[PDB]
């Protein structure tokens, strides 16, 4: 039935587990951490099944709570039973964190082989439990707006505006990455209408880190509220570094002959859905000092070598998702600096791409306004995702 | 040492919750604060052990916004314990405040200009780990003049040199090249290794931009080098590890080398050849130890010297035999040994004097890879063979690929496709091979090949008589496996479409089994691959009048002429109306074989 | 080498002499904080035997402590917990049922040859204990050993002792019988455990009642199983599962209504009895639609289904079924799917004017997909067409971007529907040329104007505008434009030869695209050769499509059906399936992952 | 050059870093954790370099503890992998069977054993003799 139950930390770390069968090994652990809890383009479900493997889960305020199976289950029974966990957890230290997780690892152990066994669930009501369980739970505990403002048209605008940075190897590995975003509100509400916000849980609220900072504003707690400045603002600005999506892969291969030609072959890959367009992509590919000439050969766009710049320069208007082209290069060198080999800069990309790399998603915008005659079923409402690069370079 | 230190460690590990432990902090800095503000003087013993407490909670996470001034009282103890502890917080806890900092440069002066050489230390270190611009400003000057002292322990000259090392790289124009640079080279010569390592680390990083300066160096080093790398068992105990002598000295001085060009005077460069040799021929000798820190040890120098090798780019006798030491690695217990020999070797296939030697070791590169376990040593091997590539080699390397492709993981399969279809392109002999090789490509990796050179490969066989016989029954064995790739439905139903007919006669192969063939796929896939088989199913009725019945019951088919799709639906209608309304005359004149492409 | 291994101090050490102090609060405290070691991935096998040395007490939350630990090690390291098995058998004499019950289960955990000997006869021991405690943990131990190896034919004799247990004073006891029982019986033989079961169906239908939450649950699905013969066999069955609602909302439910569902359409469709359980039915179900999220998915899923087997049952309720702002896209979705499903002449008024809320919401992903919504409700229901195409102008003139282009590909099949009806608001539709980017859009504009061509005199410029960039266009595009200007010709053979040469010149000589090329050469062979015979095969009247594309195979379906409660009923596929092939592109196959659809 | 060296747990716990880069501290925070996720992640048959942002690292684990040196792309990872090993023995005799906790109780001290050893990014003396001799000196200072 229940073939295991994990629980992670917010880090796809498992804080504690249970296997209740031989089948589940290492790898149904590296499936859910990878495909779920670091899901990067994918939209959840709370049911998912990987190399036939069925997960279940839960997320409870930073922890997630997984149960695993081979077997065609009970659906509506896994559910049930991890609220009831929930339940009874809750009961005997209070909020489910990686705190209190934490500090109740013996407890949850105990609690674990007795409402849940051999992956059937079991009796787990908190009263009668008293009698199996020896241990105890340990506990822890205006000025901005103007009144009077009136529309004919009560509308507003959403941009969640976001710039991808990455330092990437030749054999693309993520060096490092992190995306720099922002919210930008444009309101023509009347009144005073206070607004209820709700995104998907990717924002937790030279080295980045992970930051959000909101508006003077912005009230918090899931949600967030405040009544809106008039027009214009940012309502919030973060910084993140988990989870990215990188919309291009950039492949070198680069070929030293002897020292005096060089080889460049570059492929780039857009790695995104196949209705979606990136704009104004270029690819930057460098070149040596003491470069003689070049042959360039593209079939996608365009390209041209410019020498002040030691540079080769790739344009191309649109490429849709999941597409892939081709530059060729064959560059002339002469080699008058002898020893102290070319050190590679990397080659870099612009592009921009109609959705937030960071996988922001805005879910609802909710306006009441006390007074006034107006609901939110009288707004317009605009999104618009803008992603842009920032320094987005591969080693080469 | 301090009973309150363990006594609050061992509290703080008794905690039972994130919270307790928050308390426990709390009540030490109220505890601390208050002795540290109080009537009361502490003893040393007292200011030492809080300061000390104060640096394990920063080291916990939590913020310490006093106890500075406290440390740097430390400072001016004459008791070592309490200097050692004044100087670890400062050098931890670093604030801006520039009485403190003026202070602490009052400190420091004391400590240098005692002649104690622990005092020397203690503030030749916070220097240098501090390393702040007030810092140079007030002892940058200072420490050359130690350094070259002859009067100077030993210990004090290692730390001064990396010490005005460190002020080097953050203050260069507080170290100009004075009057301290020949004694500073004559610091290889020391009797104390530890002093000759520490020198060669700076006057490698000084060398970087003041070669002329420093060239003395060079034969220096290399007499040094030659002396480690021969002395016997009983030379040097105190600095062989794991049999193999002064290992990081070694690595050093080869690193310091690579400042330079090969050595002008002819005998130098003779001792430094001599001396390389004997660093390949320790490498063919057996372990005088099994275990791993001995062959990890040696194998550094190997590797240093290999460096070296390369970047003289000038004995094609030790490039060769780096080359071959490199292959006897591939075959080895030791990933790491793997790992570094393939990286260091796809740098040799780029030099002239290499290069050939390096295609030596094809069929072991290939071994190593088709038996290797970690993904990037992989990656490395088939760096490799890309790297090495040529027109003898292309088929063999070509074949490999993909023969390991057939079993491949799906960590490693994209590069190789990509690899496999370039070098095809490159270095294809024959219209066949290219032809054969994609279509096994689209066989057996077919969800990463570029739509692009599907078109190439289908295009080809149009344009040659010769090959589509083949392309033919190719892709119809290939097409009949229970499970295959998409592209190879919308390579194969293209190609059997156009030229099903050569094979066609073959009763295993016939007309129907054909047509069934393409249909037990047709609604597994994708739209525009069924748009593409709807093309392919109306020249079957054209080519093979005697399965029009079939054919023309899937179009009259509601899945069809009810599609969804636009295409789809757009293409059965008028597919069945051509079946339907047209003369055979007439069907013949629109399905005919296709004209050849334009080759520009 | 051995560095940090040492076991003469350290951590270890401290342990080891706080295992061994004789005072038992001290001694708990260690055990606690060798535990929580494991967890975080310490090597504590070193402290086994003082670890299982503290198993020699009165106390019980010391022995409770021990056991978790060796627990720890029954499935990671099994060898390792195996040296304490001697332990197990003594413990499951101790006269505590709580100790009996603790000794039992976690025997049955490890999994080595060596189990067997020491397991078989105190299992043998505990079905036969005056504690339902004890009985309930035996019984699941049964199933444990099965899945440890040997077919064994004593455990044939456990398998009797299962039976027995079906019959049994305690609820508790009886309902793990079963729920032990029917995962036995699937793994591995064939026709296990049949009986002739009314006893057993009464015994589990009274059991059914005072049992806990989880009790029913396996019961119900276990009772599914089975295949009546009658009428009133099947009849009284339905009213005894009939109460349980909501026992414990989610699976509770979900396990009667597939029960109440198999046997159903064995029914006389009387109306009698019939009509009644299928009324019924409703309340249940839309009472789930008000638990927590997931176990809505489930349940909404579920429904789906139901909804095509039985329209009838929820055909008045698409209340339930409307949008909260706040619910999770997935709960949305699937919603959305039920509100079409339930869509009907008498509901169309609000259903259309909610998915115009919808559509105007700042969800980009969820709005998409509600204008999708409103265009297969005018293909439903033949009156809703007429509103639903003005509403979706309406939105059009919002001018929001991906409104725009989602309505107008909806447009297009509503026009597929209903030929020759919505001519006037063409002219509506071009004055939107500019602002679509998106592929899909695009061909739907091309292929409108293909269509009805004669209805506009400019058909003309518009249409040499998306030659300009003939390439850079979706291949999806560049056929759809090659078909609707070869549609141009045949219908307007004056201005026409200008395009049609140079849209059949791309197509044939510049495009790789060998089935764009394949498909340019086709047309050129008909059109620069024969006005006449050309105009049959290509301008020939096209049917018309209807909804059948959601609907599921009635074969299929009605396996589903019996699978209700299941992830069978959650995935919508055969078991088989998830516990001849055409492996998709990469392209294909990350893109399909994102096709909320 | 050495740009930090840290000792780490598989629990994620510091109990030592050294810095020879500026950082921020919510800077040092950051790759202390972004280490032990590339780290812990690794088994027995990988190789002991992995490259670290636009540096890479070089580890060892000796029980429950991952000693990891962060150095540039081009130093020698055999060398370092070495250097770590032979800072190991010189612990393991001055702590006398050294232990995770001889590193806590005796924090402060961890730090002069590895200034002997390294400092200002370079190794400074690789001689175990000639370290603990010295170490030994330090200790019956007052
Ligand atoms: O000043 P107190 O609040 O009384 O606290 C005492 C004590 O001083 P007392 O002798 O007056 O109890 C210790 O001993 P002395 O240094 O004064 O001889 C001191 O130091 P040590 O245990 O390191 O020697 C110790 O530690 P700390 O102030 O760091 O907690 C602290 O003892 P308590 O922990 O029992 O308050
Ligand atoms: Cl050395």
């Amino acid at each position: 039935m229940i073939g295991g139950l994990f629980i992670y930390n917010h880090k796809g770390e498992v804080l504690i587990s249970r296997v209740y069968r031989d089948d589940i090994g290492r790898n149904a652990v590296d499936a859910f951490r990878v495909n779920v809890i670091h899901a990067r383009q994918q939209v959840r479900s709370p049911v998912t099944n990987i190399a036939r493997t069925s997960f279940f889960h839960v997320k409870r305020s930073n922890i997630w709570l997984a149960a695993v199976t081979k077997q065609n289950v009970n659906a509506a029974m896994v559910f049930e039973f991890l609220y009831k966990m929930c339940d009874v957890m809750a009961a005997y230290f209070g909020k489910i964190s990686e705190e209190n997780i934490k500090n109740n690892f013996v407890l949850i152990y105990e609690l674990l082989d007795e409402i849940l066994d051999f992956g059937y669930p079991q009796n787990s009501e908190t009263g009668a439990l008293k009698t199996f369980i020896t241990q105890q739970g340990i506990k822890s505990q205006i000025g901005w707006r103007r009144e009077g403002i009136k529309y004919r048209r009560n509308e507003l605008f959403l941009d969640v505006l976001e710039s991808v940075n990455l330092l990437m190897s030749p054999q693309g590995q993520v060096l490092s990455a992190h995306v720099s975003g922002r919210v930008v509100m444009k309101s023509y509400l009347s009144g005073m209408p206070e607004c209820k916000f709700g995104m998907n849980d990717k924002i937790v609220i030279s080295i980045a880190i992970d930051d959000c900072t909101f508006h003077q504003c912005v009230r918090l707690s899931r949600s967030i509220s405040f009544i809106p400045p008039d027009g214009e603002f940012e309502l919030m600005r973060y910084r993140t570094t988990k989870d990215i999506i990188l919309p291009f892969r950039v492949i070198p291969l680069v070929r030293e002959v002897g020292r005096t030609k060089l080889e460049v072959k570059v492929v780039i890959k857009s790695n995104f859905k196949p209705s979606l367009l990136a704009q104004k992509i270029e690819v930057r590919i460098p070149t040596p000092l003491n470069t003689s000439g070049v042959q360039v050969i593209c079939m996608k766009g365009k390209a041209k070598y410019k020498a002040s710049e030691n540079a080769i320069v790739w344009k191309i208007k649109r490429m849709a998702g999941m597409k892939e082209s081709q530059i060729s290069a064959e560059i002339e060198l002469l080699p008058t600096n002898d020893k102290k080999k070319w050190a590679r800069p990397p080659i870099s990309m612009n592009f921009e791409v109609p959705f937030a790399p960071s996988g922001l998603k805005v879910r609802y915008l909710k306006v009441f306004e006390p007074k006034l005659n107006y609901s939110d079923h009288d707004v317009i409402k605009w999104v618009r995702y803008i992603g842009r690069s920032g320094i987005y370079e591969t080693r080469c | 040492g301090m009973r309150g230190l363990a006594v609050f460690i061992s509290d703080i590990r008794n905690c039972k919750s994130k919270e307790a432990e928050i308390k426990r902090i709390n009540k030490e800095l109220a505890n601390i604060r208050s002795k540290f503000k109080g009537d009361k003087a502490l003893d040393g013993y007292s200011k030492k052990k809080y300061v000390c407490k104060l640096l394990f909670i920063f080291l916990l996470g939590h913020d310490i916004d006093f106890g500075h001034m406290e440390a740097v009282n430390l400072l001016s103890s004459n008791r070592y314990t309490e200097k050692q502890i004044g100087y670890l917080f400062i050098s931890v806890l670093v604030n801006s405040n520039s009485e403190l900092i003026r202070l602490i440069n009052n400190a420091i002066k004391n400590d240098l200009a005692s002649r104690n050489p622990t005092f020397m230390g203690l503030a030749l270190h916070c220097i240098a780990n501090v390393g702040s611009r007030e810092m140079a400003e007030a002892f940058a000057g200072e420490i050359p003049k130690i350094l070259v002292a002859g009067d100077t322990m030993d210990s004090v000259k290692q730390s001064a040199a990396l010490c005005l090392l460190r002020l080097y790289r953050t203050s260069p124009d507080l170290v100009p090249m004075g009057d301290w640079t020949s004694r500073v080279v004559h610091l290889l010569n020391d009797q104390h290794l530890g002093v000759v390592t520490a020198a060669t680390s700076l006057i490698t990083t000084l060398a970087q931009k003041n070669p002329e300066e420093f060239k003395t160096s060079v034969s220096l080093a290399v007499s040094r080098l030659s002396r480690i790398v021969t002395s016997a068992s009983t030379d040097l105990q105190d600095y062989t590890y794991y049999f193999v002598p002064a290992p990081w000295l070694s690595v050093k001085l080869l690193r310091l080398l690579q400042c330079y060009p090969p050595p002008e005077d002819p005998a130098v460069r003779g001792r430094l050849t001599e001396c390389l040799e004997t660093i390949l021929n320790k490498a063919q000798e057996p372990p005088k130890s099994k275990k791993v820190q001995h062959s990890n040890a040696k194998n550094a120098v190997l590797f240093e010297a290999i460096s070296l090798i390369i970047h003289h780019d000038s004995e094609p006798n030790l490039l060769v035999r780096a080359c071959n030491q490199l292959g006897q690695f591939l075959q080895h217990r030791e990933t790491n040994l793997r790992y570094l020999a393939l990286e260091s070797m796809c740098t040799l296939a780029s030099s002239e004097f290499s290069h050939e030697a390096v295609k030596t070791h094809i069929e072991t590169v290939i071994n190593a890879l088709k038996t290797e376990r970690d993904v990037s040593v992989r990656q490395r091997a088939v760096d490799l063979l890309y790297a090495m590539c040529d027109r003898s080699n292309a088929q063999q390397i070509v074949a490999e690929m993909l023969s390991y492709l057939e079993t491949a993981d799906y960590s490693i399969r994209e590069e190789i496709v990509l690899k496999v279809a370039i070098l095809a392109e490159k270095y294809a002999v024959d219209y066949t091979w290219y032809v054969d090789t994609i279509l096994n490509l689209i066989r057996i990796a077919g969800d990463y090949v570029s739509e692009e050179v599907w078109y190439r490969v289908i295009q080809i066989v149009i344009n040659r008589d010769d090959v589509q016989g083949y392309a033919a029954k190719t892709v119809f064995e290939a097409l009949q496996a229970p499970a295959c790739h998409e592209n190879l439905v919308k390579v194969g139903g293209y190609i059997l479409g156009e030229f099903g007919n050569l094979i066609a006669g073959d009763p295993r192969s016939s007309p129907l089994i054909q047509f069934n063939l393409l249909h037990s796929k047709f609604h597994l896939c994708s739209v525009p691959t069924r748009a593409l088989l709807l093309s392919t199913y109306i020249k079957f009725v054209n080519l093979f009048p005697e399965v029009k019945a079939t054919i023309q019951d899937v179009l009259r088919s509601d899945s069809q002429l009810k599609n969804a799709d636009v295409e789809l639906q757009q293409r059965a209608v008028e597919y069945l109306r051509l079946s339907t309304v047209a003369s055979t005359d007439i069907l013949a004149t629109v399905l005919e074989e296709m004209p050849p492409f334009p080759e520009r | 080498s051995k560095y940090f291994t040492t076991n003469k101090k350290g951590e270890i050490f401290e342990l080891k002499a706080e295992l061994n102090n004789e005072k038992k609060e001290k001694r708990k405290e260690a055990v606690k904080k060798v535990i929580a070691a494991m967890t975080v991935g310490k090597d504590v096998s070193s402290l086994f035997p003082d670890v299982v040395n503290c198993m020699q007490t009165d106390n019980l939350e010391l022995k409770k402590l021990v056991y978790l630990y060796l627990m720890n090690y029954a499935k990671s390291q099994p060898d390792m917990a195996i040296m304490a098995v001697n332990s197990f058998v003594k413990d499951c004499e101790d006269p505590n049922p709580l100790i009996r019950a603790l000794a039992v289960r976690t025997m049955g955990c490890i999994r080595v040859d060596k189990i067997t000997e020491y397991l078989c006869e105190p299992l043998r021991k505990c079905l036969k204990d005056e504690d339902p405690y004890v009985r309930k943990t035996a019984a699941v131990c049964v199933a444990k050993l099965h899945d440890i190896n040997a077919q064994m034919v004593e455990d044939q004799g456990f398998l009797d002792s299962l039976r027995d247990l079906i019959a049994d004073s305690n609820p508790m006891v009886v309902a793990n019988a079963v729920a032990a029982l029917s995962e036995i019986s699937e793994s591995h033989p064939n026709s296990n455990l049949l009986d002739l079961n009314p006893q057993n169906i009464n015994k589990l239908l009274t059991a059914l009642n005072e049992c806990t939450e989880w009790g029913q649950i396996f019961i119900l699905d276990c009772l599914s199983n089975y295949n009546p013969k009658d009428d009133r066999e099947a009849q009284s069955i339905c009213e005894r599962v009939t109460p349980r609602l909501s026992h414990a909302n989610s699976a509770v439910v979900l396990s009667a209504v597939k029960v109440l569902m198999k046997f159903l359409e064995l029914l006389p469709k009387d109306s009698d009895y019939y009509n009644m359980l299928l009324k019924k039915l409703a309340p249940p179900l839309v009472t789930l639609l008000s638990g927590e999220p997931e176990v809505q998915y489930v349940a909404l899923r579920n429904i789906n289904l139901i909804v095509q087997k039985r329209p009838e049952i929820l055909k008045q309720e698409i209340k339930v079924f409307f949008v909260k702002y706040n619910d999770p896209i997935y709960v949305k979705l699937e919603k959305l799917d039920i509100m079409i499903r339930l869509a009907s002449q008498a509901n169309i008024a609000q259903v259309l004017a909610e998915l115009k809320e919808y559509a105007t919401e700042v969800d980009v992903d969820f709005v998409r997909k509600a204008v999708r919504a409103i265009g297969r409700c005018a293909i439903k229901v033949e009156q809703s067409a007429e509103r639903c195409v003005s509403t979706l102008l309406d939105l059009i003139q919002t001018k929001v971007n991906y409104v725009v282009q989602e309505a107008i590909v909806v447009i297009r099949d509503i026009f597929r529907k209903y030929p020759n009806k919505y001519e006037s608001i063409i002219a509506t539709l071009c004055e939107n040329l500019d602002s679509l980017d998106e592929p899909d859009a695009r061909a739907a504009m091309i292929w409108i104007v293909g269509e009805y061509a004669e209805r506009i005199d400019n058909a003309d410029e518009l249409l040499e505008s998306f030659l300009e960039g003939f390439h850079d266009e979706s291949t999806q595009v560049q056929l759809t434009l090659l078909t609707a200007i070869v549609k141009l010709f045949l219908k307007k053979p004056s201005e026409t030869q200008e395009l049609v040469q140079q849209v059949l010149s791309l197509a044939t000589q510049d495009s790789d695209n060998p089935d764009l090329r394949d498909r340019g050469y086709i047309y050129w062979r008909l059109l620069s050769t024969d006005p006449v015979t050309a105009k049959e095969v290509v301008l020939s009247e096209k049917p018309l499509i209807s909804e059948e594309t959601d609907l599921i195979e009635p074969t299929l379906l009605d396996e589903l059906i019996c699978h209700i409660g299941s992830l069978a009923s959650v995935y919508h596929k055969p078991p088989n399936a998830f516990v001849p092939q055409v492996i998709p592109s990469q392209g294909d196959l990350l893109g399909d992952l994102l096709n909320l659809d | 050059m050495i740009r930090f060296i840290l000792i780490q747990n598989r629990a994620g716990k510091t109990r030592l870093a050294k810095w020879y880069m500026q950082f921020d501290d919510d800077e040092k925070q950051k790759l202390i954790e972004e280490v032990h996720a590339v780290v812990t992640v690794r088994d027995a048959k990988h190789t002991n370099f992995v490259e670290f942002r636009n540096f890479k690292i070089i580890y060892r684990r000796y029980a429950g503890l991952y000693f990891c040196i962060c150095v540039d792309v081009n130093d020698n990872n055999l060398a370092y992998l070495e250097a770590i090993h032979n800072f190991v023995e010189v612990l393991n005799e001055y702590f006398h069977n050294v232990c995770e906790l001889d590193l806590v109780f005796n924090f402060y001290k961890v730090y002069t054993v590895v200034d002997e050893m390294f400092l200002a990014g370079e190794i400074r003396e690789t001689s175990q003799t000639k370290v603990l001799k010295q170490l030994l000196m330090l200790q019956s200072l007052e």
